[PDB]
């Protein structure tokens, strides 16, 4: 019987954020106005930010 | 107890996995 005790789990949250940013940044590096369809990168970054943000805030948030 | 932590946080790891496959696919889509 415990909660938010692991802490490492919190490390999982941080790890996820940097994960999306690292790979997303990798592709963005090559992209530079010319490859077109760049909107794709924005789409994935959008679902990622809102996914962690939406599921994590209402919970980690104090009521 | 029911332990919520291993639930929402567990969900975050799952989300990371989804982004891993989705983004990766995006990498291939771009093509070298």
């Amino acid at each position: 019987c415990s909660t938010v005790s692991p802490g490492v789990l919190a490390g999982i949250v941080v790890g996820d954020l940097v994960l999306t940013v690292l790979i997303a940044l990798a592709v963005y590096f090559l992209g530079r106005l010319g490859t077109a369809e760049v909107l794709g990168i924005i789409s994935i970054v959008l679902v990622a930010t809102v996914l962690k943000t939406i599921v994590l805030i209402p919970f980690l948030e104090q009521n | 107890c029911s332990t919520v932590s291993p639930g929402v946080l567990a969900g975050i790891v799952v989300g990371d996995l989804v982004l891993t496959v989705l983004i990766a696919l995006a990498v291939y889509f771009l093509g070298r």
